[PDB]
């Protein structure tokens, strides 16, 4: 008889212890906002999350590494540049297979043919 | 770690929207975050290696575009 | 009696020539003494790992002499060389014996 | 003059150090010579660059390292740093 | 097997 | 009554057999003299009456074969991408596009 | 000599692609793969004849060939470094 434990608590009651409106069609708004994120120039990853990303991801290489404020902004920009090129390549490999929707398998082939897998 | 999910799903859509993409699968986001991190550890490994070469303990935008230079891509307005 | 710098460093690659190369290469205003020693040390290593993998390929292909097909198998089977030298095409190498799974008969 | 300069006997001796039973043909040997020349130029160039960035003027064994670790992929790297460090340690021990 | 009881829909030690 | 039928390997059998044979050959494919000429006509409008070393052609052909075969595995991947086994002219156009030279 | 691009028989283009691991070949490939060549060799031979005439040489050298390949990102091994 297979058994498993899920409560994960040796005792119960742990807390009590001393220790008419318009709707655009599915797809309509998207092209309006393709244009919004394309005519715009801001950086599309929130700085505090991305800053925290670079801090949490750089710590393992070298202890107590400080980043110049402009250094993470160069990273922010470089990453967005990297991903918009990869996503144009994605859209191209997706329109190849008689499709509009992308799927990861599109971008593993896009990375494989570019030579980094 | 916690900030890898900080690269949010609308932000990935915004990158895709800036990239001209109309429809996006639900499985794009997490492995796209993975592709982002492999790119980040590569670039910052090169950038930090440049940083402890300089007897330094901060990385600079100059060192970033320098790592990018090694990797092949160049960025402007961030020094260099 | 004059001893070579390689025997001082315990290497078979020569410090002398590579110093003469580093200098004529004009990489910096002054080159130090230990830079060609370290340079020869790394080159012999990467010449060795590649030669030892080529020797394994030659044993597996049951040959007593290295042929660039063995070199190609050595550089392509190792994934680390595959992004060290995947940028590189070599002479008379051929390709890896790979078949995609959908091309196999059912 | 006539003299043309290549890593023939040196790679031959390290081959005998690894496998003292295995031959070599001349065009595979040119593969090896061009390959060691190319990786030498990559490692030396990056070094030159590092230096010019750090406003230095000399190619210390240090640069060649920051370089070997900057160029060669990781697996090859840490072993290359290990062998280069023990080689220069032997060089300074034997003076 | 699930992480909740099929009878009371609550967590705990289960017989699978 | 019983009429003969010849022994013909089926479409694809002969294909994969010469695939295994050619992926073990290192020998160049495009023939030497046909290729050498490929160059001497291209090197006309750049400059007339060139001479070529007895290695340059060999280097430029085997180099071309390497470029073309490397284009051909990711062409195969692009053909499999649309769930097909036939490669098409669009596949190599996309390949050259994503390498960044279209 | 003219239009020697045809010198590479389809038989050959296929052997290469076969070397590449493909199974079937479309019919209008042969003009196009050959095209991937006319344009590839023309820029390769342009870089090679540039080094040729710049180095005061009147013979295109295999050295100059691997030199030009080193520049464009399609480098070659086995013909000098
Ligand atoms: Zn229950």
């Amino acid at each position: 008889a297979r058994t498993k434990q899920t409560a994960r608590k040796s005792t119960g009651g742990k807390a009590p212890r001393k220790q008419k409106p318009h709707r655009y069609r599915p797809g309509t708004v998207a092209l309006r906002e393709i244009r919004r994120y394309q005519k715009s120039t801001e950086l599309l990853i929130r700085k505090l999350p991305f800053q925290r990303l670079v801090r949490e991801i750089a710590q393992d290489f070298k202890t107590d590494l400080r980043f110049q404020s402009s250094a993470v902004m160069a990273l922010q920009e470089a990453s967005e540049a990297y991903l918009v090129a990869l996503f144009e390549d994605t859209n191209l490999a997706a329109i190849h297979a008689k499709r509009v929707t992308i799927m990861p398998k599109d971008i593993q082939l896009a990375r494989r043919i570019r030579g980094e897998r | 770690r916690d900030n890898i999910q900080g690269i949010t799903k609308p932000a990935i859509r915004r990158l895709a929207r800036r990239g001209g993409v109309k429809r996006i699968s639900g499985l794009i986001y997490e492995e796209t975050r993975g592709v982002l991190k492999v790119f980040l550890e590569n670039v910052i490994r090169d950038a930090v290696t440049y940083t402890e070469h300089a007897k330094r303990k901060t990385v600079t935008a100059m060192d970033v575009v320098y790592a990018l230079k090694r990797q092949g891509r160049t960025l402007y307005g961030f020094g260099g | 009696k004059a001893k070579t710098r390689s025997s001082r460093a315990g290497l078979q690659f020569p410090v002398g020539r590579v110093h003469r190369l580093l200098r004529k290469g004009n990489y910096a205003e002054r080159v130090g003494a230990g830079a060609p020693v370290y340079l020869a040390a790394v080159l012999e290593y990467l010449t060795a790992e590649i030669l030892e993998l080529a020797g394994n390929a030659a044993r597996d292909n049951k040959k007593t002499r290295i042929i660039p097909r063995h070199l190609q198998l050595a550089v392509r089977n190792d994934e680390e060389l595959n992004k060290l030298l995947g940028r590189v095409t070599i002479a008379q190498g051929g390709v890896l014996p790979n078949i995609q799974s959908v091309l196999l008969p059912k | 003059k006539t003299r043309k300069e290549s890593y023939a006997i040196y790679v031959y001796k390290v081959l005998k150090q690894v496998h003292p039973d295995t031959g070599i043909s001349s065009k595979a040997m040119s593969i090896m010579n061009s390959f060691v020349n190319d990786v030498f130029e990559r490692i030396a160039g990056e070094a030159s660059r590092l230096a010019h960035y750090n406003k230095r003027s000399t190619i210390t064994s240090r640069e060649i390292q920051t370089a070997v670790r900057l160029l060669l992929p990781g697996e090859l790297a840490k072993h290359a740093v290990s062998e280069g460090t023990k080689a220069v340690t032997k060089y300074t021990s034997a003076k | 097997n699930e992480d909740f009881c099929s009878a009371c829909n609550q967590s705990g030690s289960f017989l699978c």
